[PDB]
């Protein structure tokens, strides 16, 4: 699961091997630049302290004219110029070193990740169909996104900051042992707890978001399950139970979040307590050593400061090890993909290529099974020999594998037994790509790339001019719809052929295959949705180009099969019947039976959502008022310690003031712990119950909505669970964290500036000039430490959706062998974010080094002006130290706090969208009782002139004014083509869509005036695909009846009536057996039977069936239908199915054609007048 | 400038009792704090002056428990209780709390406090060798006396001589605990033969009659 | 262990320039001041000045501004005082003492050097004039008799006067050397009984090293002359 670190950096140039070495040398040199500034700070404060001690003695005596005072402070004013030169030198060196190290590591990352990305896509276009069938399609795309982002975050910049932190730690210890070791051993005795506190501080500062998603992991399943099955759920009326289950999950999630917030804030409070207790110990022992007359004050400042910076930087080194371990663990998979090579190399030019390509097909003893399900053997040997120009058709029921034979032809796989050959030699020694280009194949359901149609028809082969394009499309007879639409070669077809119709799509797909000019043509169901005349002209064109080529046609319509060369028949995988038309006529087999039968708006109204919980906000604002003013208190106490140690006094007065301030540090630590814990707890509680109540109300206002609001292209299931998962937790940052951060920063900086203006005026004005660049020096470094920006990966994947539409449409391009064109398209689509990445890699280094140098230059300028002010006697050294300490440390605290907060602008926009969802009222209300409530009914339905257009497809009408008359107990079958408005009449009944025109009378009562929930209560259906919920089977069937005490005798009675009682009573924990998502554990016929049992508990007066025997056994269809036939009396029953067994015994039968009712009446009347329903009956009987 | 005035310049303590030395300022040595600074040092013969008491009540570290300071205002005192044989040597008293004259004190020796005695005055005329070389040096020795305050008068022909007299006092003897001194009168050769009577008079406090010793040039 | 130690004695000429050195050992040299004080012969101590011993900022008393100069040396951690234009009034014993820079003037000068001794003179190296003295002729008042020779005019110190090569320490007093017109004088005396003298031999043995002169004088009685 992990790679070694030697193999991790293997795709690198000499230039990146130089970039990494120079960017770690400059990282060490930049890392050794803070303790070297502590040396200068110690020696400068020692100069200031020694001049000051000397000064008092001269003062009482007086009478010394001017030179004596001059010379005493002129030595100070002269020596501070040399120390300002030292500071400026360290500042310039740190500027150059930090720019070089950041820029060179980010350039090494950019070049390496570009080569990784190109090699991974080039390897994934060598990987067979079988690997796609075993692994995934969507997890592959998230593997690309996640693994590239994790490599870029792993070897990107964190390897530089790790070496910088190691250099800072080692330089700090070397300085702390070379100045004074007796203090460094005390702080080294402390320093494990210091490093542990810093490590856990950076740890819980790093993640900050994963606990919310692992708390919502248990509740989002119910969300995605209900939003996936929205129409069936509001068709049953089970809003209330799923609402209560969502509540039961959210209470647990909120309680674990409460525990998380309390524990994290206690941890950071204990971190602050340990920092200030380390100050109290360090300065108590330091002033013991100074008043002993053994150290100076500058020696104590240098050793302690140098030691503490080293310990916290080696603590802050901790996230880089985690990021690098994650990069190794994410790199192993991409290295596994780019390592392994298949047996069938689709780019090896060591394949063999024929020249005299003559059409001849040889199959002998061909056994093959799918590697997805290898336990089942579909094929048990097929032997064929097809000559040139021989139109071979294959007939049989669905399940024998005509599509299997087509996929076996193009070498998408290999047969486990035997040997296949094309014109003498076998496929197993000759080239795959040259063979793949010469076999033009149309599959069953083609896919069309969403480019212009000229490029689509160009996609067969490289150099095709428009004259061959026009000849091919006129052969395809697909020029009329080209002529009527604008942009006749410039029309961008939408996603998956949604812009055009199906017949135009299949005709231009035939064109797209014919532009290759192939040697063998293979059609698979080429006229599924096509009409009469266009299939006729397509088949005439197919016979126009069949004389030089070998052809195999698979189709259901026998109009295009009767004019073929050889007809054959599959049975159990084995080709059983052979010969021409009349040979199978006199053979009297299954084909004889077949032919015998056939003849923004929110502006701080986000506080309105949380006006109810005022006391949490009151104690939070109070604790932020206190906890903002703990940097100026630290400025006061630190400045007063050094102001004690500049002037002369008694030894006992110095010891008293030193002990008092080394106690005031510890008092500040305890107050910091208490107020920080209390603020963090109360803002955690307010934000958490805001997230809980807003998730509840957003879920309920989602569930009140119409079906037609859920079919919107902007309102998808993924977008709604994003608006419930990601954006519900983003509304706490617009109010609670915003008030905490604004109040904390005001009491951090305003009182520091006011104290500074009272004590020293001129220096406060100069520092107010230089202050915003130090604040930006806080925020930019804190943004670099923990996730600066993630828009570049979004731009990357938005340009790289070519990869997604290449992987999703892999089934066409493995036939077209057009891999190299897609690889070069990806290589030329990566090129612009490459330049954007290099531009960002220079600009970020420039601005980071500008702020990092402006810190040291602020030190130099502030202390030179303070030296002048002390020398001309307008303030003291205690006051310049107070002004500088308060303003600069307040600015860095403002940066470090205001970078920790989440953003406010996107939080405000997300709150505006959540308020948009909350405020909206649907056109119908499921909770209202108003309408027509009659006490009685009969059960007669009358449709008249009903037209319906889909709201997502307003230009395409699926209905053209149907009408229907249903009476009591009338088994009404609805037969038609796939996609002619079969479930549309169900959706018109169940109050999903209300039609724009038409009239529907339910027993002389119009449905538009009735109660909405009453119609949804009385009837009960079975879905087109059975969906169950994440519980047991007792709660699967128990969902059928709601607002009612569900009796278990009805449960076992319905399980016996649906003949699912056996499969339930066989299972261990029989009525408590936990079923996963959508019934993925148990089989399809069993969940179809439990869907029958779930509809059966409703006892509906109106019953609808939509494909009641899609996947079900022949003995199970009778035991399903016996309960139906004993219970079809009393209730109106309407069954829609493709199997004719429930259609023969039906009462009245209605055939549809493009939405229009063609034939209606009794079954014998439709069997008398031979129309289209006779051809529907003529399928497989006899 | 303040001027400390250490009140005894000798202090004849015995061996094994109490002794008191008294520093006395010329201005109130009370600072603007509540503290009064004057420090008491011992100085041995020929070695470095160690520190004994600082900030008159307190005590340094390493010094034994006999020494104790007291007093305030402009009157300060060190007291040695149970004086050993090791605490002999001068004792002075820093400082002024008004600096930078930063003044100091006189000093106070300590003695062994003998019973009194009388000096054995001897006289010696200039010998033949310096009378050959042209000069008189007549000397008066006086040995084995206590205490160390004696006045010697060189009377020539009944008149005092306070010119050309040199006096040298030895230190206190170790074994005998007494003193001695020598007086040398140096004049020329020809001034010797102008006067006959030379007397050396010793006026000690333990003799009401000053001990005279005399000689004449001509008689031998 | 905190120890400031100084150079040995000097024997300079008038108008010359001399440099004396206080070397500090056992403590952190860069904090404490170094105060130089001066004790004459038989007077109160007198404060000359102080040197800051971190950067080198001096401060002198007003009597001594211009005729003294303080330097420091941080590498070997010493402090030097240089006298220029010496007169006779600058012949004394000089001490160095430290004082901490943090609580300066509110702390005593806690550690002192042993003090060097500067002896300004002008004359030249000179042989001593040894004269023996004899008791006044005529009467003897008892058994005790006192003798003793004097040494005049010599330069420089010291003179190891020694009675009978050290075979007599039963009355030998040696009075310290006095100054008279930049020349020295040292006397001595012995008290012996009436039995040895003048019946035995007793001699002064003056041994001046600075001219290597060894003089022996036999003390004889003054008879009738
Ligand atoms: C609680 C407390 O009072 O002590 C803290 C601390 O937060 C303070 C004092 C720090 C601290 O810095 C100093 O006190 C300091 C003193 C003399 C000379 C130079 C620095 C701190 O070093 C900074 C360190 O914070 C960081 O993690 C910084 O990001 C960073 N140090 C920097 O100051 C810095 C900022 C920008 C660019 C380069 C450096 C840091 C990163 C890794 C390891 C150590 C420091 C911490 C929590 C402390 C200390 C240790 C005192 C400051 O930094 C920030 C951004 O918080 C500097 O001004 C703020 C004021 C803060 O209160
Ligand atoms: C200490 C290691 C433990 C902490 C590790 C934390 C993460 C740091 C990553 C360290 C691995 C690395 O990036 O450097 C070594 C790496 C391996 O060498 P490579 O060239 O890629 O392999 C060739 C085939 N053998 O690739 C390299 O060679 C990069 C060379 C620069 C790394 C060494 C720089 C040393 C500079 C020290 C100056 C003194
Ligand atoms: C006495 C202590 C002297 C001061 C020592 C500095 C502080 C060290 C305490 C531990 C630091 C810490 O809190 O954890 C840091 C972190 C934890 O280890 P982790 O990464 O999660 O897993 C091990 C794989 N590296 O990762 C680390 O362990 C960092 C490892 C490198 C830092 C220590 C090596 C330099 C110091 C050598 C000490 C021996
Ligand atoms: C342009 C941005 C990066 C700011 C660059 C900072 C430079 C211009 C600043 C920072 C430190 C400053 C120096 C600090 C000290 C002094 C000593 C003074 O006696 C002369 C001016 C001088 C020499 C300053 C000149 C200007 C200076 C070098
Ligand atoms: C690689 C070179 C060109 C970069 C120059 C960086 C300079 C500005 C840095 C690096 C080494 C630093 C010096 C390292 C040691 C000390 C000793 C200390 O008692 C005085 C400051 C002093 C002298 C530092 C001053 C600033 C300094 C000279
Ligand atoms: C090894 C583990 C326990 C951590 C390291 C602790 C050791 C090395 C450190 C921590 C505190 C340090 C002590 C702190 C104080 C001083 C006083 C000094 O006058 C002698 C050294 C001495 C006594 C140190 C000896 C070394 C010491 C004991
Ligand atoms: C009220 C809000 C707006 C700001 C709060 C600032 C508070 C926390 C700050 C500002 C003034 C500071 C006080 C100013 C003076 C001193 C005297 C010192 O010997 C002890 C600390 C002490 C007492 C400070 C403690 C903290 C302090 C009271
Ligand atoms: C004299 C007194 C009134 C001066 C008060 C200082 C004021 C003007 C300064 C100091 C602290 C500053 C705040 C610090 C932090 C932020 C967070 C940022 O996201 C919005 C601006 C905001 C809120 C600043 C606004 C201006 C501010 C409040
Ligand atoms: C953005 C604001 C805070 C910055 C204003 C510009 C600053 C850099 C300029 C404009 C006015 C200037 C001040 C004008 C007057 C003086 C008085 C002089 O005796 C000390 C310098 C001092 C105090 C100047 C310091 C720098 C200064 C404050
Ligand atoms: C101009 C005079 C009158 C007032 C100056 C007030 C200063 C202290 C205020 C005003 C503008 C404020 C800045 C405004 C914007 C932000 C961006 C934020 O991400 C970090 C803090 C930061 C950088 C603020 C720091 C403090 C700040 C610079
Ligand atoms: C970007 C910032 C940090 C650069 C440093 C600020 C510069 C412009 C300021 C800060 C302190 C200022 C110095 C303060 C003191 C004096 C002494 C005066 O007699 C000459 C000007 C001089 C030498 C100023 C020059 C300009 C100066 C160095
Ligand atoms: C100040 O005092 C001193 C002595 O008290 C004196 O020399 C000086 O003239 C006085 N005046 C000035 C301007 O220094
Ligand atoms: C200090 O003041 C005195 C006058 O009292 C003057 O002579 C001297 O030059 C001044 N400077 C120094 C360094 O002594």
């Amino acid at each position: 699961p992990t790679v070694s670190v030697f193999s991790m950096f293997r795709y690198s140039n000499w230039l990146d091997k130089l970039y990494m070495v120079v960017g770690t040398l400059a990282a060490i040199i930049h890392g050794a630049g803070l303790p070297l500034m502590m040396l200068v700070f110690g020696e400068m404060t020692d100069i200031f302290a020694n001049a000051g001690n000397l000064e008092d003695l001269m003062s009482n005596i007086t009478n010394r004219s001017d030179i004596n005072d001059t010379g005493f402070f002129m030595n100070l004013e002269e020596d501070m110029t040399r120390y300002a030169y030292y500071y400026s030198g360290i500042g310039a060196g740190v500027l150059v070193a930090a720019y070089i190290q950041v820029s060179f590591w980010c350039l090494a990352a950019g070049r390496q990740i570009h080569k990784i990305r190109k090699q991974f896509f080039h390897a994934i276009m060598r990987q067979e169909i079988g690997w796609f069938d075993v692994h995934d399609v969507g997890e592959l795309n998230t593997r690309l996104t996640d693994d590239v982002s994790k490599i870029n975050e792993g070897i990107g910049d964190k390897i530089g900051m790790f070496f910088q932190s190691m250099a800072t730690f080692f330089t700090g210890f070397i300085v702390g042992f070379t100045r004074g070791w007796k203090l460094t051993l005390v702080i080294l005795a402390i320093s494990p707890v210091l490093g542990l506190s810093a490590a856990v501080w950076a740890k819980i500062l790093s993640s900050f978001t994963d606990k919310e998603l692992l708390a919502y992991a248990k509740a989002g399943a119910v969300a995605e399950e209900v939003l996936a099955a929205i129409r069936t759920v509001i068709a049953f009326g089970g809003q209330k139970k799923e609402l209560e289950r969502y509540n039961k999950n959210l209470e647990e999630a909120k309680r674990i979040g409460i525990k998380k917030a309390i524990t994290a804030n206690i941890s950071i409070g204990a971190a602050f307590l340990l920092i200030y207790a380390s100050y109290a110990l360090a300065f108590w022992y330091g002033t013991t050593l100074v008043l002993s007359g053994e150290y100076s004050i500058g020696q104590v400042l240098t050793v302690f400061f140098s030691v503490l910076i080293g310990a916290f930087s080696v603590g802050q080194a901790s996230p880089s090890i985690e990021a690098f371990a994650n990069a190794r663990g994410a790199a192993y998979e991409i290295f596994k993909i780019i390592d392994n090579k298949p047996s069938i190399d689709s780019y090896s030019k060591s394949g063999h290529k024929p020249d005299n390509i003559k059409g001849n097909l040889e199959f002998r003893n061909v056994h093959f099974s799918y590697p997805s399900r290898k336990e089942v053997k579909i094929l048990k040997g097929l032997n064929l020999k097809v000559q040139s120009g021989q139109t071979v058709a294959l007939v049989g029921n669905s399940g024998c594998g005509k599509s299997t034979t087509v996929q076996l032809m193009q070498r998408l796989y290999d047969p486990t037994e035997g040997m296949v050959s094309v014109d003498g030699q076998d496929i197993r020694t000759i080239n795959v790509r040259f063979l793949r280009e010469i076999i033009g194949v149309v599959s069953q359901e083609p896919v069309l790339f969403a480019t212009t149609i000229a490029e689509n028809i160009r996609y067969g082969r490289e150099n095709v001019t428009m004259d061959e394009i026009e000849k091919a499309v006129k052969e395809a007879n697909a020029y009329d719809f080209i002529m009527k639409l604008p942009h006749k070669f410039d029309t961008l077809v939408g996603e998956r052929g949604a812009q055009l119709s199906g017949g135009q799509k299949q005709r231009i797909a035939i064109a797209r295959a014919l532009v290759r000019n192939p040697k063998i043509l293979l059609l698979d169901e080429a006229t599924s949705a096509l009409d009469t005349e266009s299939e006729a002209v397509v088949q005439v064109a197919l016979d126009k180009a069949r004389k030089g080529r070998t052809t195999i046609v698979i189709a259901h319509r026998l109009s295009t099969v009767r004019n073929a060369d050889v007809i054959a028949g599959f049975d159990d995988g084995v080709i059983v019947e052979k010969g021409n038309h009349d040979e199978l006529m006199k053979e009297k087999g299954i084909y004889f039976k077949l032919v015998t039968m056939q003849t923004p708006v929110s502006f701080w109204r986000i506080m309105k959502l949380n006006l109810t919980e005022w006391p949490y906000f009151v104690v939070g604002v109070f604790c932020a008022i206190i906890n903002g003013g703990l940097q100026p208190a630290f400025a006061i106490i630190f400045s007063k310690i050094i102001g004690v140690f500049t002037r002369i006094d008694d030894p006992e007065t110095k010891r008293q003031n030193s002990n008092l301030f080394s106690l005031l540090f510890l008092a500040l630590g305890i107050i910091s712990f208490i107020t920080f814990f209390l603020q963090g707890f109360t803002f955690g509680k307010a934000g958490e119950i805001l997230t809980k109540r807003l998730r509840y109300m957003v879920f309920r206002s989602m569930l009140r909505q119409d079906v037609s609001w859920f079919d919107d292209p902007k309102n998808t299931t993924g977008a709604l669970t994003t608006r419930l998962a990601n954006d519900a937790a983003q509304v706490k940052g617009a109010i609670g964290s915003r008030l905490a951060v604004i109040t904390q920063n005001i009491a951090n900086l305003g009182t520091g500036i006011i104290i500074s203006f009272i004590y020293g005026w001129q220096l406060t004005l100069l520092l107010l000039a230089i202050v915003p660049i130090i604040a930006i020096a806080g925020v930019v470094e804190m943004k670099m430490l923990s996730g600066q920006a993630l828009k570049d990966k979004k731009e990357l994947e938005g340009a790289g959706k070519i990869a997604t539409e290449a992987i999703e449409n892999f089934r066409t391009v493995v036939s077209l062998t057009q891999e190299q064109k897609f690889e070069h398209m990806y290589a030329q689509s990566l090129q612009v974010p490459y330049r954007n990445s290099l531009r960002k890699a220079h600009i970020f280094g420039i601005t980071f080094s500008f702020t990092q140098a402006m810190m040291y230059f602020s030190y130099a300028g502030c202390f030179r002006f303070g030296a002048y002010l002390v020398a001309h006697k307008l303030m003291s050294f205690e006051d310049v130290l107070l002004v500088f300490s308060a303003v600069v440390f307040g600015a860095m605290a403002v940066g470090q706090v205001s970078s920790f907060a989440p953003d406010y602008a996107k939080a405000k926009i997300s709150a505006a969208h959540i308020i948009m969802i909350i405020e909206k009222t649907p056109l119908i209300d499921s909770y209202s009782t108003e309408g027509l409530m009659p006490n009685t009914l009969e059960g007669n339905v009358t449709f008249g002139e009903v037209v319906f257009n889909y709201p997502t497809r307003p230009d395409i009408p699926v209905l053209q004014g149907l009408s229907l008359e249903v009476k009591k107990g009338q088994t009404l079958a609805l037969v038609g083509s796939s996609g002619c408005g079969k479930s549309t009449v169900v959706q018109l009944l169940e109050r999903f869509y209300d039609p724009l025109a038409g009239k529907v009378l339910l027993d002389g009562k119009e449905i538009k005036r009735l109660n909405v929930q009453w119609l949804r209560a009385h009837l009960g259906i079975v879905s087109q695909e059975p969906i169950l919920f994440d519980c047991s089977i007792a709660e699967n069937i128990a969902y059928g009846d709601n607002s009612r005490v569900v009796s278990q005798e009805e449960i076992v009675r319905a399980a016996k009536e649906a003949n699912i009682h056996a499969f339930i009573e066989s299972l261990p924990n029989k009525y408590s057996t936990k079923v996963g998502d959508k019934g993925t554990q148990l089989s399809g016929g069993q969940k179809q039977r439990i869907a029958i049992a779930r509809a059966l508990v409703r006892q509906p007066h109106i019953l609808l069936l939509d494909e009641a025997t899609s996947a079900l056994d022949t003995e199970s269809e009778k035991v399903v239908q016996e309960a139906l036939d004993k219970a079809r009396e009393g209730r109106t029953c309407i069954v829609i199915a493709h199997r004719l067994s429930t259609i023969q015994n039906a009462d009245l039968i209605v055939v549809f054609q493009n939405g229009r009712v063609k034939e209606h009446g009794t079954h014998q009347q439709l069997l008398a007048q031979k129309g289209i329903y006779f051809s529907m009956v003529s399928v497989q009987a006899g | 400038q303040v001027v400390m005035t250490q009140s005894p310049l000798s202090l004849p303590v015995s061996l094994g009792d109490q002794a008191s030395i008294s520093c006395r300022s010329s201005q109130s040595l009370l600072h603007s704090n509540g503290n009064t600074y004057l420090h008491w040092y011992l100085q041995k013969p020929g070695q470095s002056p160690k520190l004994l008491i600082y900030k008159v009540s307190n005590r340094f570290s390493g010094v034994p428990d006999r020494f104790s300071g007291s007093g305030s205002g402009t009157d300060f005192t060190l007291k040695i209780s149970r004086v050993e044989a090791e605490d002999l040597g001068v004792y002075f008293c820093s400082q002024s709390t008004h600096i930078p004259p930063w003044t100091f004190g006189g000093g106070t020796k300590l003695d062994i406090k003998r019973a009194d005695a009388a000096p054995t005055v001897s006289i010696f005329p200039p010998s033949s060798e310096q009378l050959t070389s042209g000069g008189l040096s007549v000397v008066c020795f006086l040995n084995n006396f206590y205490p160390k305050d004696i006045n010697v008068k060189w009377k020539i022909d009944g008149s005092e001589r306070q010119n050309g007299v040199l006096n040298s006092w030895t230190d206190q003897d170790s074994k005998d605990s007494t003193y001695s001194m020598s007086s040398t009168l140096t004049l020329t050769k020809d001034e010797y033969e102008r006067h006959n009577s030379y007397t050396c008079e010793a006026t000690h406090k333990t003799s009401t009659s000053p001990i005279v010793k005399s000689f004449n040039r001509n008689e031998c | 262990e905190v120890q400031l130690q100084e150079s040995g004695p000097e024997l300079v000429k008038t108008g010359a320039s001399v440099k004396i050195s206080c070397k500090a050992s056992g403590y952190s040299f860069s904090n404490y001041y170094i105060h130089w004080v001066k004790q004459s012969h038989g007077k109160s101590l007198e404060w000359i000045g102080f040197i800051s011993c971190y950067n080198g900022a001096t401060f002198y008393n007003q009597k001594f501004k211009g005729k003294a100069t303080f330097t420091v040396d941080n590498s070997s951690s010493t402090a030097y005082m240089k006298f220029n234009s010496l007169t006779f009034e600058d012949s004394a014993v000089y001490y160095c003492a430290r004082l901490p820079i943090q609580f300066g003037n509110f702390y005593p000068m806690d550690y002192w050097g042993q003090g060097t001794t500067v002896t300004v003179s002008s004359a030249k190296t000179t042989a001593p004039s040894v004269y023996p003295l004899a008791p006044v002729c005529g009467d003897t008042t008892g058994s005790s008799v006192t003798l003793g020779c004097l040494v005049k005019g010599y330069f420089p110190e010291p003179v190891t006067l020694t009675w009978n090569s050290g075979s007599l320490s039963s009355g030998v007093h040696t009075f310290p050397a006095v100054l008279q017109s930049d020349l020295y004088t040292l006397s001595s005396s012995v008290t012996v009984t009436s039995s040895t003298w003048p019946s035995q031999s007793i001699t002064c043995n003056v041994a001046h090293p600075a001219s290597s002169t060894k003089v022996d004088k036999k003390i004889e009685p003054r008879g009738p002359t």
